[PDB]
């Protein structure tokens, strides 16, 4: 909990790559997930002016 | 008797000194900066009135986010935090929600508990069963 | 025993209420990440560029390595390396850098 | 939101509506004595 | 206009009230004049109010400067450094006497648009949230499709 | 590629926009609202 | 008994726990508080308080703005009592809605009575000559929160 | 010097070359409180200095003025002191390693239980981070610690 | 319709109005009746005498409390 403010800010802005598979998957139920994740809607950090934002990989 | 005008320099400067972050002719000619500045004073006003339901919808979008993460949805949530009684606003929510993780997490869980001992209770069909977390607090 | 949240992840949230009615209480202590969860550091340290003939060349060859791009590869590769756009790395005009703050609000 | 339940168990639609919330005097003095009350 | 103007964050300078409260308006001088009639109100509250003033307020120091000039004024100088200039030019009494109090209350930084209504230093207690921290290990640290 | 011919909600064609099934339970909420004003105002 | 996808429910069966052992695993929980609170585990305490129709996340040694002038002078120190939360890195107290006068004292200290920098109201309507202009200067009220003490009274 | 700017010292300060270089400005504080020594008791000058110093560390932790440059080592001899034998790092989360933004946590771990865990770019400034959380939760000063005492005793 | 809503007190929306049960109050509540709620005025302790007058509340389910906030 008690942590510098360049790592502490690195930790919260911090960019993860997220796993999807689409096999027997409908396109608009995997996209309404891909897009939550590519926005960071997920994050309690979420600002439209901030960098927040997640990779997703789907195979 | 004739009468001129001496200050018209002030008058001017009175309505460009709000004008001088413009871009154009808009920052130095007069007839184009007074047309400028009164559309910048209305949308000061109107979304200084929409800055309110933009923040909230923010908050919302914040709690759900924080909500979801632990695998509740944002109205079971906000109707299930109501039935125990506990009254916080939507900012002080995403407040907890950012800044507070464990806390937020026993508001989860604590919303949780009461969405199934709600829907224990409608399934059971009776008035006998009262839980631990549906009785209701009287005022003292 | 009995939790409506798992307590694999953040605190182990136990709730209670008080026996007079009017307060919520609850005990939520962090879970530590376990040392059977966790994988070792990976150690990476190797010198290819050391000659036994001359040390002196040796740490002049590691730092010999410089190259120089244009503008366009530079704006490609920086937009492969960091997955962002190319339209972020172009510059900006005079009017546009003029009027960024030189002395911006801090908090904290 | 919630207006409903709120009613059904007696309370009102708001929560700003004469709740205990609202009709107590939200400061008072360090030392104990009453503050001056609210206009609304 | 906030694009207009500057801004500033909710700040307390040398962390006021903290450990005590300390009165940080320093002095206060009235530049009027005996003969104008625009000088009437400072005139007046220089003989009622400026006594019991400076009983109720022992910190500050009071100038007062009858001079010839049209323009009745008080400059209020704080411990921040700041000055502000004040113009009580054919005011009432009660008038000048709740400008000088609204002068006395105020800590002197700059009144431009405040960002945000709260100011806190360490806001992290019990943690601050990354996107670990909700998300449960995994055994071995492994990722989702590496195999040991 | 489909027109609407004139204005959409005036004229001999209108805009065929249908009914919804929130505006359906608001009209029942409506309704026995007043059905129990009209029982109050009966003795 | 066949197996029917919508012959089960598309959800997870709940059970619940008993109501007297629940009872009892209350009293425990709210008695390990207790003893925690007695003996002043506690490192930082914050709240979240209700004043002046608003509600603040409030932690200690820290400044709120209120919007409204107040009727006290400065440098008096106050005392607020509707904390509908307060907590710590080990344990959180919920309000219902409100929690009582003998469980947390938290005091906050008057440093400035002060006004807002001036804002522009402005009503513009098209070609009917309509511009309303005016300036809105609000008194504020800045406060510096203190100390937020809880005493260990807890049934 | 800003305690004593803020408080005015210099515009009461007797001096040429008004801006009061910072050495007599210094002076000049520390003679007004030694004046408080002499005028009042030293109970008084503890509660002055108390409400006028140890108000400036609000918002400020301990290692920008410890300024310590081998947490790992430090905290290898606060554990011999404790009688603890060796921490172990290990990588506990991570996102991201061929990427241009690599984020890295490393935990300490002593006699398998964890004290302390720290976010890092790369893994070497994570360790050294989770280094600096260790020594923090060893000596007290956290984000989580007791606010100090203002009160009247 | 709009000069019924004035005369019978109905100006502002959402604030409740006490009228008698009598049928020329009640006529023109059956002109207006699709504007307004209507609900029983219920007394569980009586009525309010002097002394009370100030301490009353009106709780949204339709009842007047005659002692609110004792103490
Ligand atoms: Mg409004
Ligand atoms: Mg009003
Ligand atoms: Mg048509
Ligand atoms: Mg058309």
């Amino acid at each position: 909990s008690s942590f510098s403010k360049a790592p502490q800010q690195w930790a919260t802005f911090a960019r993860v790559w997220y796993l999807l598979d689409g096999k027997m998957q409908p396109p608009g139920k995997l996209a309404a997930m891909a897009s939550v994740k590519l926005q960071g809607l997920h994050k309690p950090v979420y600002h439209q002016l901030s960098d927040c934002g997640d990779h997703v990989v789907i195979m | 008797l004739r009468s001129r005008v001496t200050d018209r320099y002030w008058r001017v400067q009175e309505v460009l000194k709000h004008a001088r972050h413009f871009r154009g002719r808009k920052n130095r000619c007069y007839r184009l900066a007074v047309r400028a500045v009164t559309r910048a004073f209305v949308k000061c006003t109107r979304a200084r009135r929409l800055k309110k339901r933009s923040l909230r919808t923010l908050w919302i979008n914040r709690i759900t986010a924080a909500s979801q993460e632990h695998g509740l949805k944002y109205p079971a949530f906000i109707i299930n935090l109501i039935k125990c009684q506990v009254e916080l606003n939507r900012k002080v929510l995403a407040d907890l929600a950012i800044y507070e993780p464990k806390t937020f997490k026993s508001l989860a869980a604590l919303a949780k508990r009461r969405r199934e001992e709600g829907f224990a209770a409608a399934l059971g069909d009776g008035k006998e069963p009262d839980g631990i977390f549906s009785r209701v607090v009287q005022h003292r | 025993t009995y939790s409506s949240l798992p307590d694999d992840y953040n605190c182990k949230v136990e709730l209670a209420l008080t026996s007079d009615g009017r307060t919520i209480v609850c005990y939520h202590p962090s879970v530590d990440i376990p040392y059977e969860h966790t994988k070792p550091i990976p150690r990476p340290d190797p010198v290819h560029n050391i000659e036994e003939t001359h040390d002196l060349v040796l740490k002049t060859r590691l730092e010999e390595k410089g190259e120089h791009l244009e503008q366009g590869p530079m704006i490609e590769q920086l937009s492969k390396m960091f997955f962002t756009t190319k339209h972020r790395w172009y510059p900006r005009g005079q009017y546009h850098r003029r009027r960024r703050k030189p002395n911006p609000p801090k908090d904290r | 939101a919630g207006s409903q339940w709120r009613l059904q168990q007696g309370f009102a639609a708001n929560p700003s509506g004469y709740g205990p919330l609202t009709e107590l005097p939200d400061w008072s003095y360090a030392d104990g004595r009453p503050a001056p009350p609210m206009k609304g | 206009t906030a694009r207009g103007t500057a801004s500033r964050f909710l700040t307390s300078v040398l962390h006021n009230g903290l450990g005590r409260y300390v009165q940080q308006l320093q002095r206060l001088s009235f530049s009027l004049s005996r003969d104008a009639p625009s000088s009437r109100g400072a005139r007046e509250f220089v003989e009622r109010e400026v006594t019991d003033f400076a009983r109720r307020n022992p910190g500050v120091v009071i100038y007062v400067n009858p001079r010839p000039c049209c323009v009745p004024r008080v400059v209020a100088e704080y411990l921040n450094g700041a000055v502000r200039e004040e113009s009580i030019h054919c005011k009432s009494v009660e008038e000048i006497a709740a400008l000088v109090q609204k002068l006395a209350d105020q800590s002197g930084l700059d009144v431009i648009r405040i960002r945000k209504p709260f100011h806190t230093d360490s806001p992290s207690i019990q943690g601050q949230w990354h996107p670990f921290t909700n998300k449960p290990t995994t055994l071995g640290g492994l990722r989702p499709r590496e195999v040991q | 590629r489909n027109r609407i011919p004139g204005r959409q909600w005036i004229g001999k064609h209108r805009r065929p926009r249908p009914v919804s099934a929130q505006a359906k339970q608001n009209m029942i909420r409506r309704l026995e609202t007043e059905a129990e004003n009209q029982y109050w105002l009966s003795r | 008994v066949p197996k029917t996808s919508l012959g089960s429910p598309p959800w997870p069966d709940i059970v619940l726990p008993d109501p007297v052992e629940e009872t009892r695993h209350h009293a425990e929980v709210v008695g390990q508080v207790n003893e925690l609170i007695a003996a002043g585990r506690y490192g930082r305490l914050f709240a979240v308080v209700h004043f002046a129709g608003h509600q603040w996340k409030v932690t200690a040694e820290d400044l709120i703005l209120i919007e409204n002038e107040l009727d006290v002078a400065c440098g008096e120190r106050i005392r607020l009592e509707k904390v509908l939360l307060v907590g710590a890195d080990n344990f959180t107290l919920l309000g219902k809605p409100l929690l009582g006068k003998e469980l947390v004292r938290v005091e906050a200290t008057v440093i400035e009575k002060t006004e807002s920098w001036p804002k522009i109201n402005m009503k513009f309507q098209k070609r009917k000559n309509y511009q309303r202009k005016r300036i809105t200067v609000n008194p504020q009220t800045v406060l510096r929160i203190n100390s937020i003490e809880i005493a260990p009274c807890l049934c | 010097c800003h305690v004593a700017r803020n408080l005015a010292v210099e515009q009461l300060a007797l001096s040429a070359e008004f801006p009061v270089p910072p050495p007599v400005l210094r002076q000049t504080f520390f003679a007004v409180i030694g004046a408080l020594l002499q005028s009042s008791g030293p109970e008084r000058t503890a509660l002055f200095i108390r409400d006028f110093l140890i108000t400036q560390m609000t918002g400020k932790e301990l290692f920008e003025m410890w300024t310590i440059t081998n947490p790992m080592g430090l905290l290898v001899e606060e554990l011999k002191k404790r009688k603890i034998s060796a921490p172990e790092s290990r990588l506990t989360r991570q996102s991201g390693s061929t990427t241009a933004l690599p984020v890295y946590f490393v935990g300490l771990y002593c006699d398998r239980k964890l004290i302390a865990e720290g976010p890092g770019e790369t893994v070497l400034v994570a360790e050294e981070e989770a280094a600096r959380v260790a020594l923090r939760k060893l000596f007290g000063f956290t984000e989580n610690r007791r606010p100090w005492d203002y009160s009247k005793p | 319709e709009k000069d019924i809503i004035k005369m019978l007190g109905l100006e502002k929306a959402h604030t409740p109005q006490v009228h008698k049960n009598i049928p020329s109050v009640n006529a023109k509540l059956k002109v207006v009746k699709h504007l307004i709620r209507i609900k029983p005025l219920k007394l569980p302790q009586g009525l309010p005498t002097e002394e009370d007058m100030a301490n009353t509340c009106l709780k949204s389910n339709g009842e007047l409390v005659v002692r609110w906030l004792l103490n």
